[PDB]
RNA sequence: UCAGACCUCAGAUCAGACGCGGCGACCCGCUGAAUUUAAGCAUAUUACUAAGCGGAGGAAAAGAAACUAACCAGGAUUCCCCCAGUAACGGCGAGUGAAGAGGGAAGAGCCCAGCGCCGAAUCCCCGCCCGCGGGCGCGGGACGUGUGGCGUACGGG
RNA sequence: CGGCCCCCGGCGCGGCGGGACCCGGUCUCCUCGGAGUCGGGUUGUUUGGGAAUGCAGCCCAAAGCGGGUGGUAAACUCCA
RNA sequence: AGAAGACCCUGUUGAGCUUGACUCUAGUCUGCAACUGUGAAG
């Protein structure tokens, strides 16, 4: 019935900004990944008839 | 405390600053919030633009920024006064008025009169009455073509004019500009001493 | 060969200088004609105060250093000092002729 | 033309003139109560120029409050702390006597709102106030929309939240360098402004 | 004494009245009409 | 209900009607100004709004 | 991430990593800076020379706008024009001279470290060292002072 | 004054209104500590904080310059960003600490007293009469010890 | 950007009823301001404000080409 | 067994009390101007 340890604060950092050129960095490389069919298969997705 | 080779920081938390921290987790729904009250008020003025007045051109005060250009509170009296226009009728056609500013120069003056008639030729003024037009009231066939101007009226942009490339003459090429410098500092240091030992 | 310069006696971008009447608010605290009426017309019934008279007494013995350091003590600053001691001066003047 | 006149003789209060209108009134405003109601405003002129109207509606009160200092209401002057607080006698009240005459003069009409007050008398130990008091539930007072303004409810007590000019004028409130410590409304908004923490949520 | 004002405040009683007020605020505070008959 | 609603139609129209008659809608709302006099503005004011009320109009751009 | 802290390996070792003679104790040498003249001396002299003192002037209200002065060097005093305005020029060099507004820019004095292009150029500016002014007129250019 | 007026001051279960307490997260005006830090401790810090008291509102407060600036000038207030842990303060030790400018959110400006023109041209109350407002009173008052209109520094008539 | 029903609160366009109600531009003529307050001394407190940032007590006590400000006390002078 | 020795020492931990300890303070004495007027004489 006590205080626990260190109770947790509203204002931990919750939000991590990122580079605007790094964003598009990984959507650059999310859409080149998702042109070949290895990467699809492996992802789980049927696409053995597409 | 210290350690090996570090900075002397200053901490600002000897105070119950715990007790008072704002966070923003309300900032994307105030963004929200912000953007219904201007969509709200542009229905509420509908004709009239959603940014509200025109604001004058003003030049910044500090030498760190006398080179630019803003939008000021209103236009002087002196020049609503080279343009035409009362104090008081210029508020109601939506011109921001603001009885405080000065005229020092001609160069400030005649920007805003230009940017104060070039207002007044783009306005379409609806009657007070639809149903009888007066001297004031735009025509009929031009209350038609009478859209809401979204963003600010004629927003203030400072296009840099290129100085015109020119054979470098003699008289600016034996002109010392550091000489000229250091003893410009010197006669405006001096100017006081040297005026006493006139009398 | 002459250029505007940022220091110096001549510093500043050169621009024309738009002179015109000064605005209302500059003519504050100006002694109008019905004001100095008013006022005149306050001193002859009022009188003056007890530190005036103290003053106007040393300026009629001649030792207006003794007065100006008297009426600074009194209304304070060295500039309203001298402004008083002139209008007492005045006053003496005055009822002289009279 | 005569309120012009009245002006500039109120402020030769060291004339034989005003000298004797201010010892016979100050004894005869300590000869009553420290609360009581004037007839009639003993400045007209000085009234009117804080927003008093000749109207039904409007009352004067005269209040007396003790002249000094004040001294800390602690048991025998023994304050148990450092020495920084051992002071008792020569400590200075935050707000003026004048504000002080509104407060007592509110406290006592509380169907009334506090509009202005004005310096009527000194002495050795007495301060004399005219508190200017407006009944806000008058006709003559709601159907003037000059004065609708203060009939309004958020303009309940103004003399305890130092609204009026006496009261304002202890906050430190105004423009330029010399009021730093009230940006943003009040000493304590501008201070809890200037010690909150502004933590965004991409800091 | 925090735990002490939330014993006897306002909400830890009956509200005989501003139950009520919390109510008629939902509606505007409507008197001297009455619902439509059938 | 009935002889509440005779005294309601007896009280109709008048100045001062009984306590249980007027309508309790809120101690701060009683205390308002009326619809009338939050309405009157004073002549000085009635020439402004005149005047110098608020155009219609369209800026071209 | 709390997976890859320190306190997650020390998990079971009784002085969680301070020691078992000397304990982690709350503040055994004072909070922030204290003594730094009387136990940190040592530390202080070492590491912060000259913290402690008074030295120079004081100015009261300094607002840092009246001595706002960027400068530029001139070995980065073309980057203020395009590169067709260099190119262009340097075809004709007995022609005219293109002008660089250097307080336009964002610019107000013009330093020296660099060298400058054989070629004249127009340099607009409010301060101009005595080197920047040199290396200028060698190379066939001119110093035009701004207000 | 047909002899009473005015001034000042009382009484009433007089006619009609208002104030009181609660809540008090936010807000306004006061009051005011010490733990604590300075490895002691006294100024300092904690803190112009907690506790104490008063007063409101859905917001409050502030707010239309006795401003900033020293410029080629800015132009009410509030809030955000930045200025900046900077100028400055401080057993110049520990520590404390803003503002101008600049970028944004939002933008709305106005009213008196005084001064002098207008036959007090102004207002409340009761009763009656009309559809909470209106007329009517040869009704009662307030008001010249100053109400209303014009008019407020951007000048105004 | 579903239907139906009963209410509530707005806005736009028309007419009806009752209330307001002449604005600008030139010249001449005339008019124009807030006092036990500013300010000075002193005290206490407050502030980053430091020969005093604000506030307050007491004493002194204004002027009207005045008064306040111009981040170091003061005199003269110019200027904003 | 019952009790983180009350004895002793350490702590830059206190408290009660005391003074010719350091620094203050209520109170009190004293001085100045203000409230504070009228007149005579030295
Ligand atoms: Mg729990
Ligand atoms: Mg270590
Ligand atoms: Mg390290
Ligand atoms: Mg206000
Ligand atoms: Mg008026
Ligand atoms: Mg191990
Ligand atoms: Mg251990
Ligand atoms: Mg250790
Ligand atoms: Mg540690
Ligand atoms: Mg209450
Ligand atoms: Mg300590
Ligand atoms: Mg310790
Ligand atoms: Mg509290
Ligand atoms: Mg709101
Ligand atoms: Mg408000
Ligand atoms: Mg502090
Ligand atoms: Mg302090
Ligand atoms: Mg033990
Ligand atoms: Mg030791
Ligand atoms: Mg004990």
């Amino acid at each position: 019935g006590g205080r626990m340890f260190a109770p947790t604060k509203t204002w931990r950092r919750w939000h991590r900004r990122v580079n605007t050129t790094q964003k598009r960095y990984a959507v650059c490389s999310a859409l080149a990944a998702s042109a070949l069919p290895a990467l699809i298969m492996s992802k789980g997705h049927r696409i053995e008839e597409i | 405390a210290p350690s090996r080779n570090g900075m002397i920081l200053k901490p600002h938390f000897h105070k119950d600053w715990q007790r008072r921290v704002t966070t923003w987790f309300n900032q994307p729904a105030r963004k929200i919030r912000r953007r219904k009250a201007r969509q709200v008020k542009a229905r509420l003025v509908a004709p009239r633009p959603v940014s509200g007045p025109v604001r004058p051109v003003v030049r910044c005060p500090t030498n760190r920024y006398h080179t630019k250009v803003r939008a000021g509170r209103g236009f002087s009296l002196e020049e609503l006064k080279a343009a035409g226009i009362n104090k008081k009728v210029a508020r109601t056609i939506g011109i921001s008025v603001d009885p405080r500013r000065r005229n020092k120069s001609t160069e400030g003056l005649q920007t805003n009169v230009q940017r104060l008639k070039e207002y007044r030729s783009k306005l379409i003024v609806f009657p007070r009455k639809p149903s009888a037009p007066k001297k004031g009231d735009s025509t009929a066939e031009e209350l038609k073509l009478a859209t809401q101007l979204k963003g600010p009226i004629m927003p203030i942009r400072s296009v840099y004019k290129k100085e015109k490339a020119r054979v470098i003459t003699e008289e600016e090429k034996n002109f010392k500009a550091f000489a000229s410098l250091r003893m410009a500092r010197a006669n405006a240091r001096l100017f006081g001493i040297r005026a006493k030992k006139a009398k | 060969i002459r250029y505007p310069m940022a220091v110096g006696l001549n510093k500043g971008h050169r621009v024309t200088k738009n002179v015109t009447k000064p605005r209302h608010c500059r003519r504050r605290g100006r002694l109008t004609k019905h004001t100095k009426f008013v006022r005149d017309m306050i001193r002859e019934v009022c009188g003056f105060a007890p530190y005036e008279r103290r003053a106007m007494e040393l300026l009629k013995v001649s030792k207006d250093k003794r007065a100006l350091k008297f009426i600074k003590k009194r209304i304070g600053t060295h500039i309203r000092a001298k402004r008083k001691r002139e209008e007492l001066s005045n006053v003496l003047a005055a009822m002289r002729k009279a | 033309g005569a309120y012009k006149y009245m002006q500039e003789l109120w402020r030769k209060k060291q004339s034989d003139v005003m000298r004797f209108l201010l010892r016979v009134r100050c004894w005869q405003y300590r000869q009553l109560s420290s609360l009581h109601r004037a007839p009639r405003p003993t400045r007209p002129d000085k009234a009117r120029r804080l927003g008093y109207k000749a109207k039904q509606g409007y009352v004067i009160y005269r209040i007396r409050v003790r002249r000094g200092g004040r001294k800390r209401p602690v048991p025998k002057g023994a304050t148990y702390g450092k020495p920084v607080n051992h002071g008792i006698n020569q400590l200075k009240f935050a707000r003026s006597l004048q504000s002080v005459a509104e407060e007592r003069a509110g406290r006592h009409c509380g169907g009334l709102r506090v509009l202005a007050s004005y310096w009527v008398g000194e002495d050795s130990t007495y301060k004399f106030f005219e508190v200017i008091l407006i009944d806000t539930f008058h006709k003559a007072i709601r159907r003037n929309p000059d004065t609708q303004w203060i009939t309004k409810s958020v303009h309940k007590h103004r003399e305890m939240r130092g609204l009026t000019s006496a009261g304002k004028k202890s906050r430190g409130l105004g423009k330029g360098h010399k009021f730093h410590i009230t940006i943003g409304g009040s000493r304590r908004a501008c201070w809890k402004r200037r010690n909150t923490l502004q933590l965004h949520r991409y800091r | 004494s925090a735990k002490a004002k939330r014993r006897n405040t306002t909400g830890t009683g009956r509200m005989r009245h501003l139950k009520v007020v919390y109510r008629r605020f939902k509606n505007g505070f409507r008197e001297g009409t009455t619902p439509k008959p059938k | 209900q009935t002889q509440k609603e005779n005294l309601r139609k007896f009280y109709k129209g008048k100045k001062y009607k009984p306590l249980d008659l007027r309508p309790k809608k809120t101690r701060a709302l009683r205390r308002r100004l009326n619809k009338h006099e939050e309405g009157l503005r004073t002549k000085k004011q009635q020439r402004k709004d005149r005047l110098y009320s608020v155009r219609k109009f369209a800026v071209k751009a | 991430p709390s997976k890859l802290r320190k306190t997650r390996k020390l998990r079971g070792h009784v002085s969680h990593g301070h020691g078992r003679i000397g304990k982690h104790r709350k503040h055994p040498g004072g909070r922030g800076n204290a003594g730094g003249m009387h136990h940190h001396r040592i530390n202080f002299d070492k590491y912060h020379p000259g913290y402690f003192g008074k030295v120079g002037m004081r100015h009261y209200h300094l607002k840092k706008n009246q001595s706002f002065c960027p400068t530029i060097n001139l070995d980065k005093l073309w980057t203020l024009v395009s590169e067709q305005t260099r190119l262009n020029h340097a075809k004709n060099l007995e022609g005219p001279a293109p002008i660089i507004d250097a307080v336009h820019a964002g610019y107000y004095k013009v330093l020296g470290k660099g060298k400058l292009p054989k070629q004249p150029v127009i340099v607009k500016a409010k301060f101009f060292s005595r080197k920047a002014e040199e290396k200028i007129k060698s190379v066939g250019g001119a110093c035009v002072l701004v207000a």
